[PDB]
DNA sequence: TGGGAAATTCCT
DNA sequence: AAGGAATTTCCC
């Protein structure tokens, strides 16, 4: 087709703490895979081999395995009924969604709001029975003022927003860019393959979290390992978490240490005593330093690694 | 008439009040005196009587003019939110085994209020307009509105009396206190060893570490930015008595509330020679 | 903006 | 029964 979605840019996949309704008015935003230090970015997104003017939309998106809509909705900017409808059709087709906020919905008002959800996008032209029930391949943007949703073909949005409630995961979401051209006189008619991009994962949720480890009892020990050691750490789970001493080695190398602790060794999601594992060489003459670091069993992922020593019996 | 003496206070604290929703019939309240091994019960002794009868255990605030607590004590014979049974004849000394302290959420706090009116719950009765305003949700203290009878088979109302204050044990600011586990526990009598204490749920703003000791008592070092998210402390050791031990000394340090007064279980801790 | 704590429903 | 954790609300 030529005029698509393009994602220059996407949000930290973790970090930000989807905010809710009875959290308070936007108390932040979604930033994006961007520290610099001094500025910041938010998720940007273009459109390549593009064409005039055109309006990209976006609508929350569930993760799973089949693709449908979420009953989570996007607040702020551009934003309406939980999706965003931006412009920035002049001379270049690249719209930067900034300072969008992510509202979580009520482990109830999951359904009802679902329900609705497929009626807003159902009616209007942007993602119909290809994020619902794919009975509904049309009623998109086909111009019509407002398609009656038949006793029959709502009670299909129906059945849809029933058994799509049971498979939801309120703890991520993902955004799908929708951008539809112009086509005859002005309105945008057609639109170009939606794209979705990764996994946001609410900071609300304890296995996504961003690992860390505020501050350790003591910070080395002897290479024979077995030495207990306090460390502090933000909400973690005891069943999914490990504390890893690692090193680097000649060329091609990388040693490795597991901390030796039980779950039931994890206080309140927030600290640990574990007991540090033999280094490499207990044969060493002089101290060696390497480095520790919490890691997710799941996910594998990591958090600020610390500089530990190892030193000699 | 008779006189009403509750024998089993309620174990001040150590039950979490649950929410209707949260599996409702989880446990009952502990009697004042409950072990791991030795379960116990509050066991009432009505005093003066020994017949039928009937009991309407009921919730009230801890403070004097007693209005009665909105969320519902459910469970076994627990209607409306109270409590209504019988008197045991051969029976001068009964106990409540099967009563869990539901609590309200601040959303539905007046509705409970008005189920408390509409009931006629009001053991001490106090004047409606009196019983509102704000209400200490985190304590209770059950009342007791039993009834007997005089000489003649009438029934006889005697003196609704309180238990010791209920605390929901799930309330930080009220919580039982516990050391789970320290860093070391010798350090030199000289102090300054920082020590890593895991702990309950504290409040830091009103939170401290008490060291006892026969004519001895001080408290450790740290700060507000020290304990992390209430579940541990990193304090640093203070000085003992003598800057120059000639032999171990084995004090006592517990965690010690302000605010209430209240302190942790002992745990022993030995001060070193220099 | 954040982000900790209190709230309160969820799950052995 | 006797607890530890999840996710919304509640504020500092």
């Amino acid at each position: 087709m030529g005029p698509y979605l393009q994602i220059l840019e996407q949000p930290k996949q973790r970090g930000f703490r989807f905010r809710y309704v009875c959290e308070g008015p936007s108390h932040g935003g979604l930033p994006g895979a961007s520290s610099e230090k001094n500025k910041k970015s938010y998720p940007q997104v273009k459109i390549c081999n593009y064409v005039g003017p055109a309006k990209v939309i976006v609508q929350l998106v569930t993760n799973g395995k089949n693709i449908h809509l979420h009953a989570h909705s996007l607040v702020g900017k551009h934003c309406e009924d939980g999706v965003c409808t931006v412009t920035a059709g002049p001379k270049d087709m690249v719209v930067g969604f900034a300072n969008l906020g992510i509202l979580h919905v009520t482990k109830k008002k999951v359904f009802e709001t679902l329900e609705a959800r497929m009626t807003e996008a159902c009616i209007r032209g942007y993602n119909p029975g290809l994020l619902v029930h794919s009975d509904l391949a049309y009623l998109q943007a086909e111009g019509g003022g407002d398609r009656q949703l038949t006793d029959r073909e709502k009670e299909i949005i129906r059945q849809a927003a029933v058994q799509q409630t049971k498979e939801m995961d309120l703890s991520v979401v993902r955004l799908m860019f929708t951008a539809f051209l112009p086509d005859s006189t002005g309105s945008f008619t057609r639109r170009l393959e939606p794209v979705v991009s990764d996994a946001i994962y609410d900071s609300k949720a304890p296995n996504a979290s961003n690992l860390k480890i505020v501050r350790m009892d003591r910070t080395a020990g002897c290479v024979t390992g077995g030495e207990e050691i306090y460390l502090l750490c933000d909400k973690v789970q005891k069943d999914d978490i490990q504390i890893r001493f690692y090193e680097e080695e000649e060329n091609g190398g990388v040693w490795e240490g597991f901390g030796d602790f039980s779950p039931t060794d994890v206080h309140r999601q927030f600290a640990i005593v574990f007991k540090t594992p033999k280094y490499k060489d207990v044969n060493i003459t002089k101290p060696a330093s390497v480095f520790v670091q919490l890691r997710r069993k799941s996910d594998l992922e990591t958090s600020e690694p610390k500089p530990f020593l190892y030193y000699p019996e | 008439m008779a006189y009403v003496e509750i024998i089993e206070q309620p174990k001040q604290r150590g039950m979490r009040f649950r929410y209707k929703c949260e599996g409702r019939s989880a446990g009952s309240i502990p009697g004042e005196r409950s072990t791991d091994t030795t379960k116990t019960h509050p066991t009432i002794k009505i005093n003066g009587y020994t017949g039928p009868g009937t009991v309407r255990i009921s919730l009230v605030t801890k403070d004097p003019p007693h209005r009665p607590h909105p969320h519902e004590l459910v469970g076994k014979d627990c209607r409306d939110g109270y409590y209504e049974a019988d008197l045991c004849p051969d029976r001068s000394i009964h106990s409540f085994q099967n009563l869990g302290i539901q609590c309200v959420k601040k959303r539905d706090l007046e509705q409970a209020i008005s189920q408390r009116i509409q009931t006629n719950n009001n053991p001490f009765h106090v004047p409606i307009e009196e019983q509102r305003g704000d209400y200490d949700l985190n304590a209770v203290r059950l009342c007791f509105q039993v009834t007997v009878r005089d000489p003649a088979g009438r029934p006889l109302l005697l003196t609704p009396v309180l238990s010791h204050p209920i605390f929901d044990n799930r309330a930080p600011n009220t919580a039982e206190l516990k050391i789970c586990r320290v860093n070391r526990n010798s350090g030199s009598c000289l102090g300054g060893d920082e020590i890593f204490l895991l702990c309950d749920k504290v409040q830091k703003e009103d939170i401290e570490v008490y060291f006892t000791g026969p004519g001895w008592e001080a408290r450790g070092s740290f700060s507000q930015a020290d304990v992390h998210r209430q579940v541990a402390i990193v304090f640093r050791t203070p000085p003992y008595a003598d800057p120059s031990l000639q032999a171990p000394v084995r004090v006592s340090m517990q965690l010690r509330r302000p605010s209430d007064r209240e302190l942790s279980e002992p745990m022993e801790f030995q001060y070193l020679p220099d």
